[PDB]
């Protein structure tokens, strides 16, 4: 427990340091902000577009042109700028659809990760997910995904089953490892070898059918109590 | 599942004018219209690149299959890369790439990730799943016999691992038969890859209709700007040329809008493909009908010219 | 400028010197070619997909972790 | 597989379960007589 707590605290501090130091860690929100700013800027800038008229200022054309002739230019400007605003609205709709998809993904991640323990490989971060913590952002949500990453792997020789008393034995919830010359039972994701016994193994079939079976003894907890 | 589309770029001045000096100056009076269209097209291209990277770059290391390709009787020849042909693609990959097949200012940029590198990524993922099972996707890759990996995957579907060992040969034979049948199904099927064909055909049709739309005169006397410049004095020519420019600009804006919508759809498809890869190839999914019909055991990825094929 | 020229699928790159060893993709160009600034001048190279390692797969060999590290990461 | 105490667990009496049936459950330690 102490080592795990220390690792968690150190990694939280590492997140703090990375966020403080990383230049573009939060690009996924600055990108949206910049997109909105650019959309507004291009909408405003296209206001000055001439659209083929003599001048882009309505008061100037109304002064240097007669109503019969200024009407065509006013129509040109109005049509062009209505088209510009319609294009801006369409782009805003597309961006809103993208943001809605992102928000749906964020809500699903919150539900699966924060409020539970998702069994999906990469939905709550790389590795075996344990828990996640949500953090608010100006235009988004920041998730701190806690995951269990195995380390310090050691190679061992294993057999699919153990043959004892002419019967094949399989691991109930473990894995057979030989340590070179002594067979044991260990859990898949951690090295906790244990003596082979009827408690942690189940018997099914004979030793001939199983391919790769090896010879080893199975301890009976009730065997010593002969008397 | 489609992943990426063609990265298209449009030249404004030549598209509107077809390389005519006179109307090129007139197009400046319209303002900064197609700075926006160029920006949108560039964004779409970068989005396609990001889609390909996310879908195929999920593995940090390029795992290599061992020279001794014995896996308890299982035969992955149809999916493993072929060391003889220069393409280094698998038989199913070669079949997939063979089935599907495919200026006035319109050009197509090449993708960042080439077919060879995508095939290399697929081979790395295949080697990882064959040699280490779930482990490579959750941290350090751990060696394990394929028979034991299959037994573990059986435990995930509520079936005791003893079933595999007492029927290992039969299961391996059925797996080989199914893998062989996939090749025949893909070859004989007329529209097995209908989605990638549809994507490519949609792109080609959009390009063609954008090109074809220029011949439309939009109510003008003629659709050739050179003739208007030559045989008409400017006072009656500015209006006609402006109308033609407006029509072509509207056509280009419509094309860019449709391209954006299709890019959003393909982005959704690529996100789904990446999710499927993560939950099927890099792990076992308990979700029903997600990694194929029936209880999911494992999935294998295969490269396609514009998508990914999953053998569930 | 014409100082250097190098052909590529997406065109030809002028002002960059091609290198025969791969690095991580810094500035993508296309067709697997990426550009970066390294000791100094702009260089062009084929992007590297990552380190290559082969697991020692065997019929009766398995690797089991002996320790763990609960690494926490951030998502935006 | 034969019904034994290893693959079965006890919870309450018989009269609270609808559709319960009468059958024998073999105790692996019974013949041992340790
Ligand atoms: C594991 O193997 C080593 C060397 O082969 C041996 O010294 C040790 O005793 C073995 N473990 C046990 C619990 O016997
Ligand atoms: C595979 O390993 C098992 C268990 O060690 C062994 O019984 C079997 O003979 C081995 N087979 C081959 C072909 O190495
Ligand atoms: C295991 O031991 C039995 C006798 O107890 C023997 O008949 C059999 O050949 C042995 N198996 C191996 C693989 O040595
Ligand atoms: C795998 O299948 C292919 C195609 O049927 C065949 O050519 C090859 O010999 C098979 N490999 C083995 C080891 O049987
Ligand atoms: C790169 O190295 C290969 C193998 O040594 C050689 O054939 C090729 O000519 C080299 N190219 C350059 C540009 O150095
Ligand atoms: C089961 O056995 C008990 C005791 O012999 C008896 O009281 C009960 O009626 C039996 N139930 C049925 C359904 O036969």
């Amino acid at each position: 427990q102490k080592l795990i707590a220390n690792q968690f605290n150190s990694a939280i501090g590492k997140i703090q340091d990375s966020l403080s130091s990383t230049a573009s860690a939060l690009g996924k929100l600055q990108d949206v902000v910049n997109h909105n700013a650019q959309a507004l800027n291009t909408l405003v800038k296209q206001l000055s577009s001439k659209f083929g008229a003599i001048s882009s200022v309505l008061n100037d054309i109304f002064s240097r042109l007669d109503p019969p002739e200024a009407e065509v230019q006013i129509d040109r400007l109005i049509t062009g700028r209505l088209q510009s605003l319609q294009t801006y609205v369409t782009q805003q709709l597309i961006r809103a659809a993208e943001i809605r998809a992102s928000a749906n993904l964020a809500a699903t991640k919150m539900s699966e990760c924060v409020l539970g323990q998702s069994k999906r490989v990469d939905f709550c971060g790389k590795g075996y997910h344990l828990m996640s913590f949500p953090q608010s952002a100006p235009h988004g949500v920041v998730f701190l995904h806690v995951t269990y990453v195995p380390a310090q792997e050691k190679n061992f020789t294993t057999a699919p089953a153990i043959c004892h008393d002419g019967k094949a034995h399989f691991p109930r919830e473990g894995v057979f490892v030989s340590n070179g010359t002594h067979w044991f039972v260990t859990q898949r994701n951690f090295y906790e070898p244990q003596i082979i016994t009827t408690d942690n193994t189940f018997v099914s079939g004979n030793c001939d059918v199983v391919i790769g079976i090896v010879n080893n003894t199975v301890y009976d907890p009730l065997q010593p109590e002969l008397d | 599942l489609p992943v990426s589309m063609t990265k298209t770029s449009v030249d404004c001045t030549m598209y509107i004018c077809g390389d005519s000096t006179e109307c090129s100056n007139l197009l400046l009076q319209y303002g900064s219209f197609c700075t926006q269209l160029k920006r949108a097209l560039t964004g779409i291209a970068v989005e396609q690149d990001k889609n390909t990277q996310e879908v195929f770059a999920q593995v940090k290391q390029i795992y290599k299959t061992p020279p001794i390709k014995y896996f308890g009787g299982f035969n992955f020849s149809q999916i493993l890369p072929d060391p003889s042909k220069p393409s280094k693609r698998s038989f199913i990959e070669d079949l997939l790439f063979n089935k599907v097949t495919l200026f006035k200012g319109l050009t197509v940029l090449p993708p960042l990730l080439t077919d060879e590198m995508i095939a290399q990524y697929t081979s790395a993922l295949l080697a990882g799943t064959i040699t280490s099972g779930w482990t490579f996707g959750a941290g350090a890759a751990l060696q394990i016999p394929f028979a034991m990996q299959m037994a573990y995957r059986f435990n995930g579907i509520g079936v005791t691992q003893n079933v595999l060992y007492e029927n290992q040969k039969l299961i391996a034979n059925q797996f080989n038969s199914a893998i062989g049948k996939i090749q025949d199904s893909l070859s004989s099927t007329a529209s097995a890859l209908g989605k990638l064909q549809d994507v490519v055909n949609h792109n080609a049709q959009a390009l063609n209709t954008l090109v074809k739309q220029l011949s439309s005169k939009f109510g003008a006397i003629s659709s050739v700007l050179n003739d208007i410049f030559s045989r008409l004095d400017p006072p009656e020519a500015e209006v006609q040329i402006d109308r033609l420019i407006t029509g072509r600009l509207q056509s280009l804006q419509t094309y860019v809008t449709q391209q954006l919508i299709r890019a959003a759809e393909i982005r959704a498809s690529a996100n789904l493909a990446a999710t499927k890869m993560s939950e099927c190839v890099l792990g076992q999914s308990k979700r029903v009908d997600f990694c194929g019909k029936g209880y999911h055991l494992m999935s294998f990825p295969q490269s396609a010219p514009h998508g990914v094929v999953f053998l569930h | 400028t014409g100082s250097n020229v190098f052909q590529t699928r997406a065109g030809c790159l002028i002002g960059a010197e091609y290198v025969n060893n791969s690095y991580e993709c810094d500035i993508p160009i296309g067709a697997g070619i990426c550009a970066s600034y390294q000791t100094q001048s702009i260089i062009a190279y084929t992007m590297s997909l990552g380190a290559e390692n082969s697991v020692a797969y065997s019929n009766n060999s398995i690797a089991i972790p002996t320790n763990f590290t609960i690494s926490v990461t951030t998502e935006i």
